[PDB]
DNA sequence: ACACACTCTCCAATTCTCTAA
DNA sequence: TTAGAGAATTGGAGAGTGTGTTTTTTTTTTTT
């Protein structure tokens, strides 16, 4: 029922930007780059912030001012755009990353004023930790009634269903993770 | 599971892009039919066949590549017609039992997959070519059966609903229904629908074509569809930037109001105040623990959680939302709609009305006929073509027919408790169509032609002289209920009432008095019937959403309310604490500048209240309770 | 035809009765018919040597499995825990056909794969590789005692391997992983050994990692299938 | 009706208190022209800072009654003074735009209490103390307004929160399903906090004893204004809090812990160009500038000239800067000379070749005493890049 | 045990109900023409205050719904005839 | 001794049905 | 036409049960 209108408008306009932004020469820039995502190893598409700026200042400003709230809707736009063009296994998921941002902030300027806003910094690395797999969307099997629960999205602590859609089950604990149809992403700290 | 998965493999196999059938494939599909003939009531064979994905894997290649074998083609078509039959028809209802509910949902899931699989244009192309050949015969019973099952196959494919909850697509993107509809155009299958609708001897198929066409157009309303044009690209682009701008602005404003209301120091800074002289529920003055700024807009209830409602106490709600399809689809639909109205409407309506009158033992669904006339009359009026394009429907028989159907639905909704929800839906559909008839006769008055104006006077004369149309609105208002109907029904009813009163008033002006079914009429006496306090309660409920109501809705309701209060002098019926709470919220909102008529009417009636209250202190008690007509009139006497 | 992947994941496909039986027959026929360049039967000799010494463990080479029955070689790294199960069932009855009294010595025989081509470096493992067959190298640093594990009871041992010194860049630090050895693989190594390890890459939940990092991040381990010194 | 409000546990009227502060603003001219704080009000209207300082001595000299009420009840009085200032600020200059309401910061000029003499009688009074800073925490975020969203139907609601307690919804009002509302952390609204640790200064100690310490909390604007080792005067509210016996159990100890809630703290051109041009155009300027160095040293002029030339240096491949060495007996004035020139240049550094020195010449890596994570400690030579580094017992 | 409080007709006709209502407004004052909005705010303020005396558990809108339903009962009419005119 | 999670019970609120005012 | 009494179904207020919880001796490399 409820819909975040601001987010939906951003999704529509960002899709139009990807499909309509012609180069200095005449071909659609990001359409050509998108073809590399067919490779198994590739997940992330890089977008230039100044290119985004040329389409409309309102969209540029909204993205920077509302980034964390809006970000998952940009991924859906790229997912849709790629799916149109060439065949890829449908279980794969795609990511958007921005660069050429016009400004820079000091470490001591990073304060709770700008939680959630798009930002750029620089520093010197002291230590770097191993790679791990991180769960983003779980699939669970409810054992007492043999029914599957899909796209259980995670937050900081590991969360799961406790009662299923199937009403006769009366379960609370007997749930099994499908580690073959769940999906993960690579994670690293520095 | 494994038994069917092993045996179903018999049909054939795929070599790159060439499909090779087995030499006993016909006997194999006969065995699949033998499985279905002894299927369980849970539809287990269908779920097994769906799990094995036989339709997607083999039947589509067989139909596309091996259709030259007409007996095999016939077998495959009838098999998938049985398999694709809608789940509601297979189970007979949405099941109450959780096991059968799960099976229903799984069957419907496989049907959704079949609908996606059928999106290949080659299937529609072969079907259209086959049907084109069959109609050239001017035939055997098996040929008629093949026509029948072709039409029913595309009907079944269209019928199973799209999961908008699964798709979650933005407007102007194509849903499964949209893509399949575009494939109908790309195949040219639509041309055969227009042939069947326009050809007189094909009347037996026209009843099916009505269901096909009405299934296609469901997402697009005719007014906005008539609106479209080639410049819509820039229009949507610019408008969307403006919408995004106002949305951002509204969030900013609301944030700042909250920011000023909150104190500046942190949440543990403390303090405590005594409100000297303001006694508690207890024997002593109130102690206030919150921040100083909060007292500027204090109400004691602010700390309380809402009352927890019982499960069965909840009101009705909508299971649907407004949408727009892709511009290509919108343009195609507009062309098809224009061509149907140009060539097919009057002939098809005559045929369908003939079948509904004759074939009562067959129990044909009248709601489609009413849907189609409601849709095409609205499109025709939105385009403002000559009334001659919709000639067949412009007669008294339609009003009588729909009145008896609507009153039958009303009586059934009251009596047949076990199906009152569906009877309410049927009744709502009938009301919508009737409103379009009234709008049509209203429109032709402002035409330049005296002949159609006289015809308009004849129709309106019969409608106002007879009892039923003027009594019906009061019958619906009397039995409106929050579990029975959602607020959309109430909006349609009150707007139709405003239109009916407008035309009634214009008709009464023609002579010194109007006589009706037998008594001398009086417009004010008729309006006095609506002074029932239940009707006002329904009006107040509709007024709570004035910001979400349409401009036309707000105009209609406020016009009727002022007339009823002022000219009937029943003003004190509106002295209610619930209404006064709504007035308080109304005058508090900074968006009040958009609602000048409503705020001025509110201040006017509150002025009447305070003028009375200055004389008579009993008004503060009466404000808590609903009035009988005698009490409304007695309050001014005291 | 076994190759007809339609409407199912390969894990589901090889679970079906038809494909399971085709895989079973193909591996059995491969065992009986495989010949060397001289026209000698390879597995007659190898099985007879296994039986004479009571060793209860059969080694197969990936290269000539691929060369003769490529369809099985194609499925094998994608669903190892399925095809290896079918392979064990098929090998035991060939052994009993040749040596009918061998059930007196053992009731199970394990097939072990070798010369798998897709070698990976011990720091280039990613989530792309989960639940697949891989090959890596490193030096053992930690090694538990041999302990019994429930199933009946069988031997179990756990080890830790890290990148070989001098294969890390100058002045930086090595990565490492844990591995599990079951049944006849225990005491196939001791600390300081350099080994070549073929196994299945596998992951599971751990509350300590989630509480230490604040994100729902899992732990991983390698199930050994064949171990050999380089 | 605001005139009915009276502070709890006492008998002081809020509205009267607000009026008295406004009279002070409208009347207090500087005793040493519109009122003094009205000058600052006109200035802050254009400067755009969010705060206004007031000296307590002006309040006292204007009215003893208001001063007594301020010191007694700062928690209720200070928000009232905030409201008074904002009323004047927006009654005047109504077209001016400002993002926040103005804060008022009353401050007392000099120390009133030794931090050894704070007693249970002082709790929640406004006090001022002085000392030496020891350590400063990392910045801490703090919740202000929680954001709740329904899992079932995506309906949202906001909860203003009550002295650290959140009023979690039990049921979604739109879809009537219990226990379906979830807190969205990064959509909530936050504020800044920092913890500072302070010690009594060595002058005011009893003989031979070790020093006492206190903990200070600073919010929003003040959250990063001091560093370790320096010395300050602070004004704040003296708070007291109970502590729990264990993280699970809800029992509390019978002896409370106290801290200071900070409100204010204080630390203890063409004309120049033309003067420099004229002075540079004067004869024997090289001798004069050299003579200006180290007046305690009466005869070593050419050494002073060499040091002056090192301070001026060359300009930018080849090393443009200058290096100098001083040799001879110990006990000679050379160390004093190093300390003198060290104090003349902004990027300067000073240390000894002895292992007992305070900071090393060599860079190294160590564990942070707070987080126990690694930190890279660069040496004095690196820190003095584009600067002068003085080395003793070389 | 389980002595749950609730607002029924006997509670509604008690002193904190209609009698207290009858006496609360005789101290109030209203400004009238061109000030109807402010008068309404004052009226609602007193009404919310009064309602909280009668049953301090419900929100004001929910309380109004209970009073709207409960006004139907003959028991409150037996008191209304006294409140109107005089006892 | 003092907190979560789970299971279970009995009391009486909400609606259907028949009846009088 | 409007309202109250007797019978049936259902929510949840409440109780009970199970479980968890700086400071000393010895080696090794490299600095002296
Ligand atoms: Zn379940
Ligand atoms: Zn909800």
């Amino acid at each position: 029922e409820v819909r975040d209108e601001v987010a939906e408008k951003c999704q529509k306009l960002f899709l139009d930007f990807l499909e309509e932004f012609q180069s200095s020469d005449g071909e659609i820039k990001y359409l050509q780059l998108a073809e590399e995502l067919i490779r198994p190893e590739r997940n992330t598409l890089v977008v230039s912030f100044v290119d985004l700026e040329q389409f409309n200042q309102q969209l540029s400003t909204t993205i920077q001012e509302e980034f964390y709230r809006v970000y998952p809707y940009l991924c859906r736009a790229l997912k849709t755009f790629v799916k149109d063009r060439k065949e890829i296994p449908l279980a794969k998921d795609f990511y958007v990353a921005f660069q050429d941002l016009p400004t820079r902030h000091k470490i001591r300027e990073l304060t709770s004023s700008r939680i959630g806003l798009l930002t750029r910094i620089s520093g010197q690395v002291v230590r770097t930790h191993p790679v791990h797999p991180e769960l983003v969307s779980g699939t669970f099997l409810c054992l007492d009634c043999q029914t599957v629960i899909r796209d259980v999205e995670q937050q900081f602590k590991y969360t799961q269903p406790n009662i299923c859609r199937n009403p006769v089950c009366a379960n609370r604990r007997r749930f099994l993770l499908d580690t073959n149809k769940s999906r993960f992403v690579d994670f690293q700290k520095v | 599971n494994c038994e069917l998965l092993a045996t179903c493999s018999a049909l054939g196999y795929l070599e790159g892009d060439t499909y090779h059938k087995e030499p006993d494939c016909l006997e194999s599909v006969k065995d699949l039919i033998r499985y279905l003939r002894h299927e369980d009531e849970t539809r287990d064979v269908r779920q097994q066949l769906g799990a094995a994905q036989i339709l997607q894997s083999d039947l589509l290649p067989i139909l596309t590549q091996h259709h030259q074998d007409k007996p095999l083609f016939d077998a495959v078509i009838r098999l998938m017609v049985n398999l694709t039959q809608p789940a509601l028809l297979c189970f007979g209802n949405l099941p109450k039992e959780p096991s059968f509910r799960h099976h229903f949902l799984q069957v419907l899931t496989y049907l959704q997959a079949y609908k996606e699989a059928f999106a290949s244009e080659k299937a529609f192309g072969v079907l259209s070519e086959t049907l084109y050949e069959l109609l050239q015969l001017g035939r055997q019973e098996e040929d008629n059966l093949l026509i029948e099952r072709i039409l029913l196959l595309v009907r079944n494919i269209l019928h199973v609903p799209a999961d908008l909850d699964q798709e979650k697509k933005i407007d102007d993107d194509a849903s499964a229904h949209d893509q399949l509809l575009w494939a109908i155009h790309l195949s040219g299958l639509d041309d055969l629908l227009l042939f069947l609708a326009s050809s007189s001897a094909e009347e037996q198929w026209s009843l099916h074509v009505l269901e096909i066409v009405s299934l296609m157009f469901r997402d697009q309303n005719p007014e906005q569809l008539a609106g479209v044009g080639q410049g819509r690209l820039a229009q949507e682009r610019s408008a969307d930037f403006a919408e995004l701008e106002v949305l951002r602005q509204r969030e900013m404003a609301e944030k700042k109001t909250r920011a000023l209301q909150r104190g500046n120091r942190h949440s543990r800074f403390g303090g405590s105040y005594i409100v000297q002289g303001l006694k508690s529920i207890g024997e002593r003055d109130l102690i206030f623990h919150k921040g100083l700024h909060n007292l500027r807009n204090y109400s004691s209830d602010l700390g309380k959680q809402p009352k927890k409602v019982p499960k069965r106490r909840q009101a009705a709600r909508e299971l649907s939302i407004q949408r727009r399809s892709a511009l290509n689809v919108r343009l195609f639909l507009r062309d098809f709609c224009s061509e149907f109205l140009e060539n097919c409407y009057n002939r098809l309506m005559g045929s369908v009305k003939d079948h509904l009158l004759r074939e009562k033992a067959q129990q044909h669904d009248e709601t489609y006929y009413m849907w189609a006339l409601a849709f095409f009359m609205a499109f025709n009026r939105a385009a403002s073509f000559r009334p001659g394009l919709v000639s067949e429907t412009l007669s008294v028989r339609t009003f009588h027919f729909i009145e008896q159907n609507l009153t039958n639905y009303y009586e059934m909704m009251l009596t047949d408790r076990k199906e009152a929800a569906s009877w309410a839906r049927r009744m709502h559909l009938a009301l919508k169509a009737y409103q379009e008839l009234l709008a049509t006769v209203n429109e032709m008055d402002i035409s330049p032609d005296e002949a159609v104006r006289e015809s308009s006077r004849i129709i309106k004369n019969n409608i106002f002289y007879v009892m039923e149309y003027r009594e019906l609105f009061l019958a619906l208002f009397r039995k409106f209920d929050e579990r029975c109907q959602p607020r959309s029904f109430l909006r349609d009813l009150v707007e139709t009432t405003h239109l009916f009163l407008k035309m009634l008033e214009r008709f009464c002006r023609s002579r010194g008095n109007l006589v009706v079914q037998e008594k001398e009429f009086n417009f004010l006496d008729y309006l006095k019937r609506f002074a029932c306090s239940t009707v006002v309660r329904a009006y107040v409920l509709l007024l709570r959403s004035y910001q979400q109501n349409s401009a036309h809705t707000n105009h209609c309701i406020v016009k009727m309310l002022h007339r009823l209060a002022h000219d009937l002098k029943m003003e004190a019926l509106l002295f209610q604490l619930s209404v006064f709470c709504l007035f308080n919220r109304l005058l508090s909102d900074p968006a009040a500048g958009a609602y000048k008529e409503l705020v001025t009417f509110a201040k006017y009636i509150l002025g009447k209240f305070f003028a009375l209250a200055a004389v008579n202190q009993k008004a503060f008690v009466e404000l808590l309770f609903w009035k009988n007509t005698a009490v409304v009139r007695e309050m001014t006497e005291g | 035809n076994l190759e007809d992947l339609k409407g199912h994941s390969v894990r589901e496909w090889v679970s079906m009765a038809g494909p399971r039986l085709e895989i079973h027959h193909r591996f059995k026929n491969f065992l009986r018919t495989h010949v060397d360049s001289h026209g000698h039967n390879v597995f007659k000799e190898r099985i007879s040597d296994m039986c004479k010494e009571n060793r209860e463990s059969l080694v197969v080479n990936y290269e000539d499995l691929a060369a003769r029955e490529h369809v099985l070689a194609y499925f094998l790294p994608e669903a190892p825990a399925e095809l290896l199960q079918i392979f064990d069932e098929a090998a035991l009855e060939v052994v009993l056909a040749m040596y009918p009294k061998y059930d007196r010595i053992t009731n199970h025989i394990h097939v072990r794969i070798s010369h798998l081509p897709l070698v990976e470096e011990l720091r280039s493992l990613r989530q792309l590789h989960l639940n697949q067959l891989i090959r890596t190298s490193g030096v053992v640093t930690s090694c538990t005692g041999v302990l019994p594990q429930l199933s009946i009871y069988q031997n179990y041992q756990r080890i830790r391997i890290q990148e070989s010194p001098g294969k890390v860049a100058a002045g930086r630090l090595p990565r490492s992983k844990d591995a599990i050895l079951l049944a006849d693989l225990v005491d196939s190594c001791k600390p300081g050994d350099e080994i070549e390890l073929t196994g299945i890459y596998h992951n599971n939940y751990d509350g300590s990692l989630n509480t230490a990092n604040g994100f729902p991040v899992f732990a991983t381990v390698i199930l050994a299938n064949h171990v050999a010194k380089k | 009706l605001g005139q009915k409000l009276v502070i709890w546990g006492t008998d002081v009227n809020v509205a009267a208190c607000k009026e008295n502060f406004q009279r002070f603003l409208q009347r207090f001219i500087d005793p040493l022209t519109e009122p003094l704080y009205m000058q600052r009000l006109g200035e802050i209207n254009v400067i755009g800072e969010p705060f206004l300082n007031v000296n307590c001595e002006h309040i006292k000299s204007f009215d003893k009654n208001l001063y007594r009420q301020l010191i007694s009840y700062p928690q209720e009085v200070i928000p009232t003074f905030d409201m008074a200032v904002n009323e004047i600020f927006f009654d005047r200059y109504p077209d001016s735009i400002l993002e926040h309401q103005i804060q008022v910061r009353p401050f007392n000029a000099l120390k009133t209490k030794n931090m050894r003499n704070l007693n249970p009688e002082d709790i929640d009074q406004l006090i001022t103390i002085s000392g030496m800073v020891i350590r400063t925490s990392q910045l801490i975020p703090e919740m202000q307004e929680a954001f709740f969203q329904c899992q079932v139907c995506a309906h949202t609601t906001r909860v203003e929160m009550d002295r650290g307690r959140i009023a979690e919804p039990s049921v979604c009002g739109r879809c009537h399903t219990t226990h379906s509302m979830a807190l969205i952390h990064n959509r909530s609204l936050f504020s800044d906090k920092q913890m500072i640790k302070l010690q009594e200064s060595p002058e005011d100690m009893p003989a031979g004893q070790t020093p006492h310490t206190v903990i200070l909390f600073a919010h929003n604007d003040l959250v990063d204004k001091v560093q370790p080792g320096d010395r300050v005067n602070v004004t704040g509210i003296y708070r007291a809090v109970p502590i729990r016996v264990n993280p699970r159990v809800s029992n509390v100890k019978s002896v409370y812990k106290t801290h200071i809630d900070v409100i204010h703290y204080r630390k203890t051109s063409e004309k120049r160009v033309e003067l420099l041009k004229e002075l540079s155009r004067k004869p024997d300027i090289y001798e004069r500038l050299a003579s200006a160095l180290a007046p305690s040293i009466y005869e070593h002029e050419d050494i002073k000239k060499g040091i002056l030339l090192q301070l001026f240096g060359g300009t930018r491949k080849f090393r443009a800067e200058i290096n100098i060495l001083l040799c001879g007996d110990p006990g000679t004035s050379k160390s004093q000379l190093l300390q003198y020139v060290y104090n003349l240049v902004p990027r300067g550094q000073y240390t000894s070749g002895k292992g007992s020195s305070a900071v090393g010449l060599t860079a190294y890596v160590m564990k942070d005493p707070e987080t126990r994570q690694l930190v890279l400690q660069t040496g004095a030579l690196v820190l003095s890049d584009n600067g002068i580094c003085c080395i003793d017992e070389f | 045990k389980r002595n749950i409080p609730k607002l029924d007709a006997q509670r509604l006709i008690s002193e904190r109900g209609l009698p207290a209502l009858r006496h609360v407004f005789d101290k109030a004052k209203f400004k009238g023409k061109g000030h109807e909005a402010e008068d309404l705010k004052m009226l609602i303020r007193h009404m919310e205050h009064w309602a909280h005396r009668l049953f301090p558990k419900l929100q004001f809108e929910d309380f109004i719904d209970r009073v709207e339903y409960l006004g139907s009962k003959k028991e409150v009419q037996t008191c209304l005839k006294r409140i109107r005119l005089d006892l």
